C-alpha cells in the first residue's frame, strides 16, 4: 500500500548560533519511492544538498537522508519540504533547535 | 551480524530514479551501492580502504548484473500483463550459523507488500499471489536462475560476510559515545516539553531514561536517525508539568559509555 | 444514514491493485456537512482515508463518501475495520464495522461450455462458464478472447447451492463468426481459495 | 424496512395454487407488534386477504405473513396492488405497491447442456439448462426425471443482459451414475411468452 512520509529535521552536532554545522532531513516510512525533497532557509531552496542512497526497512518502506552544511543564527530559520503522492499539499517541517 | 542486499526496480521514472539499484549492508552500515546506469558495484566510504582480493568488487558487480536483469525482466513482463506502475523489491542476504554456514533470507515485495519467497536449498519460488506466478515463473523459466540465485545466498553470501568480519573489524568494532543535551520548550498550554538529544554516536543502540528527583520517570518517546556522518542521531520527548522543569534530568546507556550518562538543563 | 462496503474481490486478490473499504453517508439537508470521519483497524485509529467532499443527489439530500485504502493481508487475516461518522446534528456518533466473512476458503471448480448446437443458427452465440463450489461468495469472473479482456458478458449473481457452497454462471456473447474463426475464449477467475487466487479455462473449435 | 412482493409465476400461470400479492413485515421487537393491513387494488381496499396472525421469529422480530388473493387477469394488465398498512404504535411503519413489469412479453430460448467432459470424473455431476433472453423477469424453472420432478436443482437469479432481456441458468446435480445410464432430464420453463406459457428441452446419454 502507499504510505506517507516521516519528516524529521535535526543537526549533526549540538547547534550553537554562528558556528559551522550540518543540517539533516530524515525522510522515512514512505511508499512508493518517487519523491521530491528539499531544504529551505527562511523559505528559499538551499542548494547543492547531498542525499544518501535510497534504502528501505524490513517493512519495505523507503528511508533517505538529505543534508547540507549551514550555520545557525537567531534570525535564519531552516526547514525541510517534501512532495509525495500521499501528500495533498507539500508538507514543510520546520527545524526545532532542540532536537 | 548479517550481510543484507536491498534490491529495487521501478517503472515510474518521473523523478530521476534509475530503473534498478541496490545497496549492501553489513549490520547497520552500508558498504555497497549499485544501479543500472553506473553499471557497476562500488564500495562505500569506510569500506573503500578495506583490504580485499582483487576480484572482490569484480564479483559483486557481476553478481548484481544478474539480479538486475531478473528484476528488469520482471518489471517489463509485469508492466505488460498489468495496468499501473510498480515497485519490485527484494531482501537478499545471510547471517552466519554459529558454526560456519549460511542462514539465508530472500523475500520479495511488490508495490509495498510481500508476495514472494525463494528457498535456496530447494531452489524454488513460493507465494500466494497472481504476481507470484507471473514473476516466479519468468525466472524459473531460465536454466541459470535457480542455480545462480541459490549459489549467491548459500556460497558467495556467507563467504563475503566471513571476509568482512576478518578484514573489517576496525569498522564493525568501531565505537563512539553520544553527546547529550537536554532542553525545555514552552510545549502545550501551561505545560512544557523536555527534549533529550543524543549527537553523533555509532552503534544505533541507545537507552534514554528520564529522572525526576533522581528516581525513574519514564523513557519519553525515542527516535533515532542517521547523521550521514555514518554515525547516528537520537532524541526523546517528555511532556511535563510546567514550572517543574528542573526536577528532571536525562540519562543514557550506550557501549560508547563505560557508565550511564546523566545530563542536566 | 451510514453504509459500509467491503473491497472488490479483485483488488484484494491481486497485490498490484488497491482494495479500499468504503463508508457512505446519505440524507443531509445541509446540516454541518463537515461530517467528521474516524477509521480504525482492530480498534486503532488511522488517518489514511480519502474522504470525498459531499454531493447533492436528485432529492435535495446531501451524500458523502470515505474510502479507506487497505493492506491486502489486513483483510485476508481477519482485521476489523470500523468507520464512525460524526456530526452535531447527529445525536450520538454513528458507527459501522466489517471484516472478511468468516469460513474456510473453499475454492471453485471451473468449466467452459461451447454454444449449444441448437444455438448454432442465430447471428450471435453464447459461450458459457460454470464456476462452482466456492465459499465464501467473494469472487471475480471475466472473459478474454485471445487474452483480451472482453466486454460482452454478464455474470450471474453467486447462488448458494444445496451443499452450502456457491456457484454462478458467466455468459460471453459473440458473433457466431468470431466463434468459428477459431479464436480462443478464456474464463478467468479470482477466488481466495485457488492457488495464487486465480485460475483460467479456455475453449475453441 | 418492509418491501412488497409479487406472485409465484407458477401460480399466476395456471399452476394449482392461487397467485398471492404478498407483503412480508419485519423489524419489530418481541413486545411491540403492530402492523395492520388495508390492501387497495387500484385505490380500492379489498379484504380478500388473510394476515397470518402476528407470528414471531428468533432474532426478536415478526415473521409476518399477510397473503392477498388476486386474479391472473389483474396482474397481467399493469394493475397495481397497494399494501397500505395502518399502525400508530410503531416508529417507522411501512407501505409498498407493485404491478406487472409493463412490457411486451418476450419468450426465452431454452437449451440444455451435458455435464462438461472434465466434470465427468467427480462423484456427482452438473446438468445445465441455459434459459436465454426473456422478459419480463417473472419466470419459473424446474427439472424432471423421465417425468419425475426433482429437488436437487438450483436456479441462478434472473440476470439482466446487455440487451434488456434476461437470462438465468439452472443447475441440476446428480450422481455421476444417474448420467451414464441414460435418463430423461428435462428443463421445464414457465413464461408468458412461450407457446402455451411453457416448453421443455431434454437430454440423455
Ligand atoms: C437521495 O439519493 C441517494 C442516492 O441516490 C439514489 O436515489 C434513490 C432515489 C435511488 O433510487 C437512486 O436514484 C439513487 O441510487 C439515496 O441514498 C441511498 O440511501 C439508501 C438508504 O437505505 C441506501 O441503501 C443502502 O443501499 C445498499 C446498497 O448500496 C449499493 O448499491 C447501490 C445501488 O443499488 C449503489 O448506488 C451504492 O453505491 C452501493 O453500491 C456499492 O457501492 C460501493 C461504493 O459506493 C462500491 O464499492 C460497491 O462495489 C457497490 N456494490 C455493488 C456491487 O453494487 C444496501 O446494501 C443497504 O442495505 C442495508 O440496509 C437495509 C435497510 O436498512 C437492510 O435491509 C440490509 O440488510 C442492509 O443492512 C445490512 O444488512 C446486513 C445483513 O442483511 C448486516 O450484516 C449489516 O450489518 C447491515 N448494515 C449495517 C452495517 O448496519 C441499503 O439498502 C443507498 O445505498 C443510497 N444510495 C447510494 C448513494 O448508494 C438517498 O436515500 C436519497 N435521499 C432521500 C431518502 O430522499
Ligand atoms: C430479523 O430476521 C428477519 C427475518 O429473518 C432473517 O434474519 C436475517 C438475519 C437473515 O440473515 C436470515 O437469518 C433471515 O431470513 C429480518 O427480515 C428481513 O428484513 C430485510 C430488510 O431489508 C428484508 O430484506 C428484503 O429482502 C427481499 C428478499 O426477500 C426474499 O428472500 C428472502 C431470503 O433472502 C426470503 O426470506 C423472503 O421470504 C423473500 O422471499 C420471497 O418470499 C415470498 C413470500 O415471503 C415468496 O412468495 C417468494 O417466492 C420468495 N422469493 C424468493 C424466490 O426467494 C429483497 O427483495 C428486498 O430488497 C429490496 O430492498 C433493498 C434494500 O432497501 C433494495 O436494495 C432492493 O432493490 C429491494 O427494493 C426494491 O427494489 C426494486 C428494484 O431494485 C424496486 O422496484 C422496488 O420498488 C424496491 N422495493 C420497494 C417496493 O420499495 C429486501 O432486501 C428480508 O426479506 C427480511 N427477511 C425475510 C422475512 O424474508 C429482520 O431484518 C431481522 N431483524 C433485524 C434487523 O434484526
Ligand atoms: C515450485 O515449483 C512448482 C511451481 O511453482 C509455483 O507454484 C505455485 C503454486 C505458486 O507457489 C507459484 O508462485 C510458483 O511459481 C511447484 O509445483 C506446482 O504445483 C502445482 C500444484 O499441483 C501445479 O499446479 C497446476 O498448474 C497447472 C497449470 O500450470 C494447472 O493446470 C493445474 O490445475 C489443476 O490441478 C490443480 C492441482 O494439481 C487443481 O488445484 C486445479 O483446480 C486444477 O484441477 C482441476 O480442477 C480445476 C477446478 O477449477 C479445473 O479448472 C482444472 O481444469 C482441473 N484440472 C485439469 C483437468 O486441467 C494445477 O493448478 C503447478 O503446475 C506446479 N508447477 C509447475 C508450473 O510445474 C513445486 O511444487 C514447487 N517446488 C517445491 C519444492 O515444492
Ligand atoms: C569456522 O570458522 C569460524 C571463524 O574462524 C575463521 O576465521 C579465523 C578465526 C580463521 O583463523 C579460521 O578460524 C576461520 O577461517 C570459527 O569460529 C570456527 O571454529 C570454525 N569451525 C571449525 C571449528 O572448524
Ligand atoms: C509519545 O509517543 C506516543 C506514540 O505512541 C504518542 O501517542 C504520544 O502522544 C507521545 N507523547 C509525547 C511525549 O509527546
Ligand atoms: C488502467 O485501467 C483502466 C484502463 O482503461 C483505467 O481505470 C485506467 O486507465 C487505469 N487504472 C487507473 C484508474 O488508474
Amino acid at each position: 500500500i502507499q504510505k506517507t512520509p516521516q519528516i524529521q529535521v535535526y543537526s549533526r552536532h549540538p547547534p550553537e548560533n554562528g558556528k559551522p554545522n550540518f543540517l539533516n532531513c530524515y525522510v522515512s516510512q514512505f511508499h512508493p519511492p518517487q519523491i521530491e525533497i528539499e531544504l529551505l532557509k527562511n523559505g528559499k531552496k538551499i542548494p547543492n544538498i547531498e542525499m544518501s542512497d535510497l534504502s528501505f526497512s524490513k517493512d519495505w518502506s523507503f528511508y533517505i537522508l538529505a543534508h547540507t552544511e549551514f550555520t545557525p543564527t537567531e534570525t535564519d530559520v531552516y526547514a525541510c519540504r517534501v512532495k509525495h503522492v500521499t501528500l495533498k499539499e507539500p508538507k514543510t517541517v520546520t527545524w526545532d533547535r532542540d532536537m | 551480524l548479517p550481510l543484507m542486499y536491498h534490491l529495487a526496480a521501478v517503472s515510474d521514472l518521473s523523478t530521476g530514479l534509475p530503473s534498478f539499484w541496490a545497496t549492501g549492508w553489513l549490520g547497520a552500515q552500508q558498504y555497497l551501492t549499485y544501479n543500472n546506469l553506473r553499471q557497476e558495484a562500488d564500495p562505500c566510504g569506510a569500506w573503500i580502504w578495506e583490504n580485499q582480493v582483487s576480484w572482490y568488487w569484480e564479483k559483486e558487480t557481476t553478481d548484481l548484473k544478474s539480479k538486475e536483469q531478473l528484476f528488469l525482466e520482471a518489471i517489463r513482463t509485469l508492466e505488460n500483463q498489468i495496468n499501473g506502475t510498480f515497485t519490485l523489491q527484494g531482501l537478499l542476504g545471510c547471517e552466519l550459523a554459529p558454526d560456519n554456514s549460511s542462514l539465508p533470507t530472500a523475500v520479495f515485495a511488490l508495490n509495498g507488500e510481500e508476495f514472494m519467497r525463494f528457498n535456496p536449498r530447494t531452489g524454488n519460488w513460493s507465494g500466494e499471489w497472481p504476481e507470484t506466478d507471473i514473476v516466479g515463473n519468468l525466472w524459473m523459466k531460465q536454466p541459470e536462475a535457480a542455480r545462480k540465485e541459490s549459489e549467491f545466498l548459500l556460497t558467495s553470501c556467507p563467504e563475503r560476510l566471513l571476509g568482512h568480519l576478518e578484514r573489517g573489524r576496525q569498522n564493525l568494532e568501531w565505537k563512539e559515545p553520544p553527546s547529550m543535551r537536554l532542553k525545555a520548550r514552552p510545549g502545550n498550554s501551561g505545560s512544557s516539553v523536555l527534549t533529550c538529544a543524543a549527537f553523533s554516536f555509532y552503534p544505533p543502540e541507545l537507552k534514554f531514561r528520564f529522572l525526576r528527583n533522581g528516581l525513574a520517570s519514564g523513557s519519553g518517546n525515542c527516535s533515532t536517525g542517521p547523521n550521514g556522518d555514518g554515525s547516528f542521531h537520537a532524541w526523546s520527548l517528555l511532556e511535563v508539568k510546567r514550572g517543574d522543569e528542573h526536577h528532571y534530568q536525562c540519562q543514557v546507556e550506550h557501549e560508547g559509555l563505560a557508565q550511564p550518562l546523566t545530563v542536566d538543563l | 444514514s451510514v453504509f459500509i462496503f467491503p473491497p472488490k474481490t479483485k483488488d484484494v486478490l491481486t497485490i498490484t491493485l488497491t482494495p479500499k473499504v468504503t463508508c457512505v453517508v446519505v440524507d443531509i439537508s445541509q446540516n454541518d456537512p463537515e461530517v467528521r470521519f474516524s477509521w480504525f483497524i482492530d480498534d486503532v485509529e488511522v488517518h489514511t482515508a480519502q474522504t470525498h467532499a459531499p454531493e447533492k443527489q436528485s432529492n435535495s439530500t446531501l451524500r458523502s463518501v470515505s474510502e479507506l485504502p487497505i493492506v491486502h493481508r489486513d483483510w485476508l487475516n481477519g482485521k476489523t475495520f470500523k468507520c464512525k461518522v460524526n456530526s452535531g446534528a447527529f445525536p450520538a456518533p454513528i458507527e459501522k464495522s466489517i471484516s472478511k466473512p468468516e469460513g474456510t476458503p473453499r475454492g471453485p471448480q471451473v468449466y467452459t461450455m461451447a454454444p449449444p448446437k441448437e444455438e448454432m443458427t442465430q447471428s450471435q452465440v453464447s459461450i458459457t462458464c460454470m464456476v462452482k463450489g466456492f465459499y465464501p461468495p467473494d469472487i471475480y469472473t471475466e472473459w478474454k478472447m485471445n487474452g483480451q479482456p472482453q466486454e460482452n458478458y454478464k455474470n450471474t449473481p453467486p447462488t448458494m447451492d444445496t451443499d452450502g457452497s456457491y456457484f454462478l454462471y458467466s455468459k460471453l456473447n459473440v458473433k457466431k463468426e468470431t466463434w468459428q474463426q477459431g479464436n480462443t475464449f478464456t474464463c478467468s477467475v479470482l477466488h481466495e481459495g485457488l492457488h495464487n487466487h486465480h485460475t483460467e479455462k479456455s475453449l475453441s473449435h
